[PDB]
């Protein structure tokens, strides 16, 4: 009597926003930077190899100084390398060996990491005592913590296993703001340049952008056909990038609230793992399981190298807040800078 | 909280053997590495021994090379210095430093409480304010020289700045300069050009008057310049 | 009873949703563009720096 | 060594870290990491209480002659299994339970699909997945007794209708067994171990020591190339 | 040195057809295996393929240094100097001992492949691989090489079978051999045993792993026994008496049993690891 009456108005409502995002496509990403030099053969070389770890790194994050990254594997440990003289600065030990993420904090006296233990632990890096530290082991989620990403030193955001972010008080242990919306795990969620908005990309097939200090979800992208993995802002902030299973990255803008350009080839039928931008925004570097990394040029579908050297999947990627590198950690324990 | 109590010293006749004890706790005693640093009675600070953790490099002043010995018992989160053959020359209070070394890290950042001991090449600092007067409020500027540029390869400049108030340990205020130790407020800064270097506190109070040591970890041994009183008006 | 409530709230986020402001992607592509062709010079991936100038030389 | 002072002290910190690190790694490839995947509630918690003690993820310790065992009971997940169970790549064996009760019980969630018929989905998702392909499975099939008096009062037909033999307990426990590990599409690279527990059984781990060293013992002679 | 070229005839172009032809499909095949070996990339941090390696360089090294001497002093009854003549037998008994001490590692191996299964990755590492590869090869080295340091024949006659080179010495090598082919007949006989002690105590619950090592190193074993033990029963026995018969003709064929097992050592060693195989398919 209501429910048929709520799910045909429900569709009605999904109708009118696909016909009012068709109407916004006057023209294609690809079509307007047609009269673009393309940027060419990349030619990016395996700088300086990071080894140490005994298992598969699942997850690593740069640091604010573009010089300290932290490294998170199966193994237990997390170690947090010194790019610049390849120096282990600390090992710290971790009571689940589980582990799917890790963050470093921006003002890096933080880092966190999560896994199967369905937790989220901030580790205290510089204090007396001279040791490494659980500061706050966030609990409250019912599933396998995908990714965490620091706002600040007392507010994290926390994708997780059960369809739902959270945003944490560090100081409280509190979840603070629940994001509900999504109907699959959630894989990855990318914070903004100006920590406001953020977009988890789940495996629902749509990657959801949200507000931190509301708790709802501004707006829904979808166009992916399998799990999305990896998420990614446009260093200006009103664009990202999502990589998902079916070897495609797609580039979604959130004034247009569509899809801008699709980073597909017919040779590449594996997934996607980790996708980051560079500095300018030009390359879209994505690292897939085929034991390879892909440089996409962002503005036209062209691909500009392929980052070779890794063997077994690449399972985190990012770029250094000043562009200078590019770290790329795979199933075996190996980190490679990229420049 | 984190302290270091060292106990061990006392009369000793000339060419005596007589050992230091440190003990250390509040703090993981194996990952740093620790020093000796001395301190005659009217005198400046001067470098003794250095043990890293592990054992696994040691390291002693010209002084006392091949005379002293420094071991440490990391189960029993002690510090050792067995001294044979004692001068007049070691008459001195002698101080347990704790140090660490990664990226970022804050050596020389706590040290211990004194020994009271009595006997019955090199990169040169300098200091030339033997004394400087000051009233509370105002601005001073400590000006310590080398003999060699501290401005490494790396881009990191290797000048530690101390402060001994009267009757207290050194406390650390700015290791590698325009670094400001965790704890000291921002009244300090620190800056300099490879050779000359200056410590500059914007407002004076009654906790801030003593002697500033500057100091250079370029190379062992370290070297301690003659400190720069600071004096009320 | 047990679901009625469920798609109420879908309804209302669809609805919010729909009414957010659109720009074109003409208007959106330029601006994407205009950023990248802006911070080209200070890419050191798009642009190779001088191995003097980085730091991780070898 | 156009090195500084601190540099060399950051370096020696490095080797230190990295000497622990490999006798962390040493210590942990010295244990035999096991992977629980028995079927909703088939005797997953009987296997466990059986081999004592020596959130989603649960880790048992116990040790046996001398070797030590990591068990995951990762059930309390409640999420998509392919999304996480590349983790526990690289595992020993899988530990899969299976309840010969579940027989006659329909799972109550759907009331139509058999619940052993459920046992033998989960067992054949999960022994041709990607990631287990060389990894053995230790199948353990629970409820000896409870069995044995079904099979004395009632029929295997229900879950079986393909079946020839007499209701005799033997028979019936071997075409189940037979049943399991006909799943197993790479019966090259894969071995399963079955064993017939009870309550009371006390050689369970004395079966799981023998199946990890034969497990182990393969794995070694396929590494140094006699294999 | 004539009487020790006595062997001649219609069949000096057979035993140099075949000398050369063995020699080089032998270097052939251990040079292919060795290049599969270190190109995968994958096999260098696996301590047993480096010991077959090992062993595929020895025998690599033996077939060509034995290949190239042999048809220089005998087939083109090439005299060699009195100085190099010496250094040249101690290469190829250098090599061949190599191949053997190599054939004693991969032996050794096998053994701690059952012995201790859990601490068998952490036992032997690739750090502790090379270690007592290296110590293997300087002492394989200094017990073939000790003629070229300080000994040429000054006591007792030199042995009939090999020129300059005395029987003292021949007898000291060989018991160092013999002790070196106990071990490798030894470590199997308890990786056979371990085998057959698990294998029944797994059963024991409810063969083929007990039959498959006992195939695979009974081929090794009777390969090896039957291209070794005709040259070493021989020079144990020319200690007792002169020898001076047809038996040196004799010896001079069925060196070439040597050759056969370095060209058996890769297809049994190398080529029936699954790994090496699907490295050649791929
Ligand atoms: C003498 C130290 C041990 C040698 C072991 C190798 C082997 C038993 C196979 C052997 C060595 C030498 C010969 C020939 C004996 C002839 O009297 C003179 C030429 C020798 C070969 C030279 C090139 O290696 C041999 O047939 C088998």
């Amino acid at each position: 009597s209501e429910l048929d009456q709520l799910r045909q108005e429900a569709e009605q409502l999904k109708n009118q926003i696909r016909d009012a995002r068709k109407a916004c496509a006057d023209a294609t990403l690809s079509q307007i930077t047609n009269n673009i030099d393309p940027v060419g053969r990349i030619q990016m070389r395996t700088r300086r190899t990071l080894r140490g770890h005994l298992a598969k790194i699942y997850a690593m994050h740069w640091g604010t100084d573009s010089r300290l990254l932290v490294s998170a594997s199966q193994d237990g440990k997390l170690i947090i390398w010194d790019s610049y003289t390849t120096n282990k600065v600390h090992a710290i030990p971790l009571r689940s060996s589980w582990v799917m993420t890790c963050a470093y904090a921006p003002s890096g006296n933080y880092v966190a990491c999560g896994g199967l233990d369905n937790i989220c632990s901030i580790y205290n890096l510089k204090t007396r005592e001279g040791n490494v530290r659980v500061s706050r082991e966030l609990a409250g989620h019912t599933g396998y913590l995908s990714c965490c990403r620091f706002l600040d030193d007392n507010q994290i955001v926390t994708s997780s296993g059960d369809t739902t972010c959270a945003l944490w008080d560090i100081e409280t242990g509190q979840q603070t703001t629940t994001f509900t919306g999504h109907t699959g795990d959630v894989m990855s969620l990318s914070l903004a340049p100006d920590t406001r908005l953020f977009v988890s990309g789940a495996c629902d097939a749509s990657a959801k952008l949200w507000d931190v200090r509301e708790g709802m979800c501004r707006q829904t992208f979808t166009g992916h056909e399998s799990d999305i993995n990896a998420i990614c802002f446009f260093p200006n902030g009103n664009a990202f990038a999502t990589g998902s299973d079916d070897a495609t990255c797609r580039l979604f803008d959130l004034r247009a609230d569509q899809e801008l350009m699709t980073y597909s080839h017919d040779n590449i039928i594996c997934g996607i793992t980790s996708v980051s931008f560079s500095k300018s925004g030009r390359l879209l570097l994505a690292g897939y399981d085929d034991f390879n990394c892909n440089v996409w040029d962002a503005l036209k579908a062209d691909r500009a190298g392929v980052l070779a050297g890794h063997d077994n999947r690449v399972s985190c990627l990012g770029v250094t807040d000043d562009g200078m590198a590019v770290a790329t950690g795979s199933w075996d324990s190996f980190l490679k800078i990229w420049n | 909280d984190v302290q270091l109590v060292e106990s061990g010293g006392g009369l000793v006749q000339p060419g005596g053997s007589r050992k230091l004890s440190c003990s250390a706790s509040g703090f993981a005693f194996s990952s740093f590495g620790m020093h000796w640093v001395r301190q005659a009675p009217e005198k400046g600070l001067e470098w003794v021994a250095y043990i890293s953790s592990g054992s696994g490099t040691i390291y002693y002043a010209d002084t006392v090379k091949g005379r002293f010995t420094i071991s440490r018992d990391d189960p029993k989160n002690t510090l050792f210095l067995q001294m044979t053959s004692l001068r007049s020359e070691d008459t001195a209070m002698y101080y347990c430093v704790r140090s660490i070394y990664y990226y970022g890290s804050s050596p020389f950042d706590f040290w211990g409480q004194g020994t009271t001991l009595t006997v019955s090449s090199d990169i040169v600092m300098t200091q030339a304010t033997s004394s400087v007067p000051v009233t509370p409020g105002e601005s001073v500027s400590i000006s310590c020289r080398s003999s060699k540029s501290l401005l490494h390869s790396n881009g990191n400049t290797y000048l530690y700045w101390f402060l001994q108030r009267p009757g207290q340990s050194p406390q650390l205020l700015i290791y590698r300069m325009s670094n400001l130790a965790s704890g000291v407020p921002d009244r300090f800064s620190g800056s300099g050009s490879g050779t000359a270097f200056t410590l500059t506190i914007s407002r004076l109070e009654a906790e801030d008057v003593g002697v500033y040591y500057c100091m250079q970890h370029l190379e062992y041994p370290l070297t301690f310049g003659a400190g720069t009183k600071l004096e009320l008006k | 009873t047990a679901s009625i409530a469920q798609a109420r709230k879908l309804v209302e986020q669809l609805k919010m949703e729909a009414n957010i402001d659109r720009i074109k992607v003409s208007k959106a592509a330029a601006d994407l563009m205009a950023y990248c062709e802006a911070h080209a010079k200070e890419d050191p991936l798009l642009t190779p720096v001088p191995a003097s100038e980085n730091p991780f030389r070898e | 060594c156009t090195l500084s002072a601190e540099d060399k002290a950051a370096v020696e910190r490095s080797k230190m870290i990295d000497r622990n690190l490999r006798e962390d790694g040493e210590k942990a490839a010295r244990e035999v990491k096991l992977l629980l995947l028995g079927a909703g509630e088939s005797g997953k918690s009987t296997i466990v209480k059986q081999m004592k003690i020596i959130t989603g993820i649960v880790e048992t310790h116990f040790t046996f002659k001398d070797l030590h065992f990591k068990m995951f009971d990762v059930g309390g997940q409640r999420s998509e299994r392919k999304k996480w169970i590349h983790c526990f790549e690289g595992v020993t064996a899988i530990i899969f339970c299976v309840a010969l009760s579940d027989y006659d019980l329909v799972l109550a969630e759907d009331e139509e699909m058999n619940r052993m018929h459920e046992s033998m989905k989960l067992f054949d998702s999960i022994c041709n997945n990607k990631w287990f392909t060389d990894t053995s499975i230790i199948l353990f099939l629970n409820k000896k007794d409870l069995f044995e008096e079904k099979i004395k009062k009632s029929p295997l037909t229900i879950c079986y209708p393909e079946y020839a033999g007499s209701n005799t307990y033997e028979e019936a426990a071997a075409y189940i067994q037979c049943q399991f590990e006909d799943l197993n599409k790479r019966k090259d690279t894969k071995e399963i171990y079955t064993h017939f527990t009870c309550a009371t059984d006390t050689k369970n781990v004395q079966f799981v020591f023998d199946a990890v060293t034969d497990v182990i013992i393969k794995n070694n002679l396929k590494d140094c190339g006699l294999f | 040195m004539k009487d020790y070229m006595i062997l001649s005839g219609p069949q000096k172009t057979a035993v140099a057809v075949l000398c050369t032809l063995l020699g080089l499909l032998s270097a052939l095949e251990n040079v292919a295996v060795l290049y599969l070996i270190l190109s995968s990339h994958q096999l260098r941090r696996k301590p047993s393929y480096l010991f077959i390696g090992s062993l595929a360089g020895a025998d690599f090294l033996a077939s060509v240094v034995f290949a190239c001497s042999f048809v220089n002093f005998h087939v083109f009854h090439g005299v060699d100097s009195k100085a190099v003549f010496l250094l040249k037998i101690g290469s190829v008994t250098m090599t061949f001992t190599a191949s053997v001490g190599s054939l004693l590692l991969t032996a050794i191996d096998r053994y701690l492949c059952l012995r201790y299964p859990p601490s068998y990755k952490a036992l032997l590492t690739r750090g502790r691989a090379l270690v007592t590869l290296g110590i293997m090869w300087v002492l394989s080295a200094l017990v073939s090489y000790l003629p070229l340091m300080g000994w040429t024949c000054c006591p007792r006659p030199c042995s009939e079978l090999f020129p300059l080179i005395p029987n003292d010495y021949l007898l000291s090598w060989l018991l160092f051999i013999a002790f070196l082919f106990s071990g490798i007949i030894y470590t199997y006989g308890h990786v056979l045993w371990k085998a057959h002690q698990h294998v029944a105590s797994l059963s024991g619950h409810q063969m083929r792993l007990d039959v498959r090592l006992a195939k695979t190193l009974g081929l090794v074993l009777a390969v090896l026994l039957i291209c070794w033990f005709p040259v070493l029963a021989l020079m144990a026995h020319s200690l007792a008496t002169t020898l001076s018969d047809q038996v040196k003709k004799a010896f001079a064929f069925c060196s070439m049993l040597c050759l056969i097992n370095s060209m058996v050592n890769p297809v049994i060693y190398a080529l029936r690891s699954g790994e090496i195989r699907s490295s050649a398919h791929h």
